[PDB]
């Protein structure tokens, strides 16, 4: 059924699955208006469909035009993610579809179910773990990418660069997870510790800089120590 | 006016006829039901008083043969049964009125309730339902599974009820994915309505056929049927304006007849406050609406 710390290693064996986080589909900037009353502007927006074993993120890029004329955008966003994600598995063979789908808020079960009741072999779940996908954004070749497009597109990026070369797609999970949640609380220092060191750069065909085993340690426990930080800025402790 | 004589009464039982009942004690000199309006279908049911597990009855019109009342001690029921000779059949009648060993159907001549509930229901469509074709009356009871129910398990002992699933192929076209699943009028106009039943009254005698099993047996998948059916229609922005105000009426009776103590029961919170708040029907219901709020003000 739904998804927890219970069976959380379930994400890492070997029935094919995929994450789908809505929450970066209908992006907009709120502005006054000539007038003294409230406009949004939208802007380009992407699905985040992301294979957690192996790392290949689906980054369908969602142009605003696909917005124009169109009422009741936030819930036709989770639709049209529905409709993409379905296009999406449709388009693989077979032995690559995934036999399982989670997504990360609950409104889009529906959506999704009907968009995928020709499948019903592949389970759709929600999740009860939190997990930060719409950090997304904050990465910044995938921001770029998305923001640049004229047109919808599907681009596809390995979020955990070669990691799985050294180390577990469960330890990866836990390290991409571990990024996204510091860049979800506090931006600029999360951005701040991964590029402090000039030395150490991000691959031309990288999202994340080529830390050796020793100094993503060291990453990862400063990534610890802001999330803790933020925590204690926040509630004061 | 019709007859169902009773060959007689051995175990203690509470019998309904339509909307009545009445307790007849073991061994009683109960001998039948007279004065049975022609012209409605009817349901005899009953509930015995050593073991209320097991609501059961009988669907009949009485247009359709001499049907009586017999108890089997081996099955432990009182059955239906159909006389072939009617002059057998009149002859044990009239003598048994010359006796007065019947009760009188009680029909109050200001009250249509009976009709409001049944005026879609049709013989030849429950016997559809109830798949019993050697006999022209059809068996219900409390525990009979549905057709859905089964999928989800004898089936020569189902309701065969019209199959309503708003997250399946036949209510989702390819492609209206979202708009289907938001606004069923495709589904309710289109596949039920044209293709299904043909008619709404088709569509509105299943609806209250089920209410009524749902209310006089307290069968659980009938219960569901009548939501389903109620929140299809509730859920669709195009409905014919005659199935609106026909529908209103239709919910009206059967919540002004519900037992005001099986409500917790026999009324889904969820399909109600959708239909009479949250959807496209929300302002076309006012009857409903109105004995709704007054008489279940706690469900919503
Ligand atoms: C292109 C690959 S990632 C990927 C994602 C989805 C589908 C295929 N491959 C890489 O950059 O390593």
């Amino acid at each position: 059924g739904a998804m927890n710390s219970s069976n959380y290693a379930e994400l890492f064996n070997n029935d094919i699955k995929l994450f789908v986080d809505d929450t970066n589909v209908y992006r907009v900037t709120v502005h006054k208006t000539f007038e003294g009353n409230v406009a949004t502007k939208a802007i380009n927006g992407c699905i985040f469909t992301l294979n957690p074993k192996t790392g290949h993120l689906f980054l369908k890029i969602i142009h605003t035009s696909v917005w124009a004329g169109q009422k009741r955008l936030s819930q036709l966003a989770k639709w049209k993610t529905a409709e993409e994600v379905s296009a999406l598995v449709r388009s693989l063979p077979k032995e690559e579809q995934p036999k399982q789908i989670i997504v990360t808020r609950k409104a889009m079960l529906d959506p999704l179910e009907v968009h995928m009741l020709d499948f019903p072999n592949i389970a759709i779940r929600p999740t009860e773990l939190r997990l930060p996908f719409s950090a997304a954004m904050s990465i910044d070749k995938l921001s770029d990418v998305v923001m640049k497009a004229t047109e919808p597109q599907m681009v596809l990026f390995n979020i955990y660069d070669d990691w799985l070369d050294r180390i577990s797609s469960y330890t990866a999970f836990s390290r991409l997870t571990l990024l996204l949640r510091a860049l979800k609380t506090n931006e600029e220092s999360a951005k701040m510790i991964l590029l402090s060191d000039p030395t150490i750069t991000i691959k031309s065909y990288h999202l994340w800089p080529s830390f050796t085993d020793e100094q993503w340690i060291t990453i990862e426990s400063q990534m610890r120590d802001l999330i803790l930080t933020e925590y204690g800025r926040k509630y004061n402790v | 006016m019709n007859t169902v004589p009773f060959t007689s009464a051995p175990i203690e039982v509470t019998i309904g006829i339509d909307q009545y009942s009445f307790n007849v004690k073991e061994n009683q000199p109960f001998h039948g039901i007279k004065d049975i309006p022609i012209g409605h279908v009817h349901v005899i049911h009953f509930q015995h008083a050593d073991n209320s597990s097991m609501r059961y009855g009988y669907w009949f019109d009485c247009r359709m043969g001499n049907f009586y009342i017999q108890y089997d001690p081996k099955d432990g029921l009182y059955k239906m049964m159909e006389e072939r000779d009617g002059a057998k059949f009149e002859n044990i009648v009239h003598n048994f009125k010359e006796r007065q060993m019947m009760v009188s159907y009680p029909k109050i001549d200001e009250d249509d309730t009976w009709y409001n509930l049944t005026e879609f229901v049709q013989m030849d469509k429950i016997r559809k339902i109830v798949r019993k074709d050697e006999n022209q009356f059809s068996y219900v009871d409390s525990s009979m599974t549905t057709v859905q129910e089964n999928e989800l398990s004898d089936p020569a002992h189902s309701l065969n009820y019209t199959v309503i699933n708003f997250k399946s192929r036949e209510a989702i076209r390819p492609g209206h994915e979202m708009e289907d699943f938001l606004d069923k009028s495709y589904y309710l106009n289109t596949v039920m309505l044209q293709g299904i039943f043909k008619n709404s009254s088709n569509y509105f005698g299943e609806l209250q056929f089920a209410f009524l099993n749902a209310m006089f047996f307290g069968n659980y998948g009938s219960s569901l049927q009548w939501h389903a059916m109620i929140e299809l229609i509730c859920s669709s922005a195009t409905v014919p304006k005659h199935m609106l105000d026909k529908l209103d009426e239709i919910l009206y009776y059967q919540i002004k007849t519900l037992p005001e103590q099986y409500s917790d029961i026999l009324l889904n919170e969820r399909v109600w406050n959708i239909c009479l708040y949250s959807s496209f029907q929300k302002n076309s219901l006012h009857n409903t609406e109105k004995i709704m709020e007054n008489k279940y003000p706690e469900l919503l």
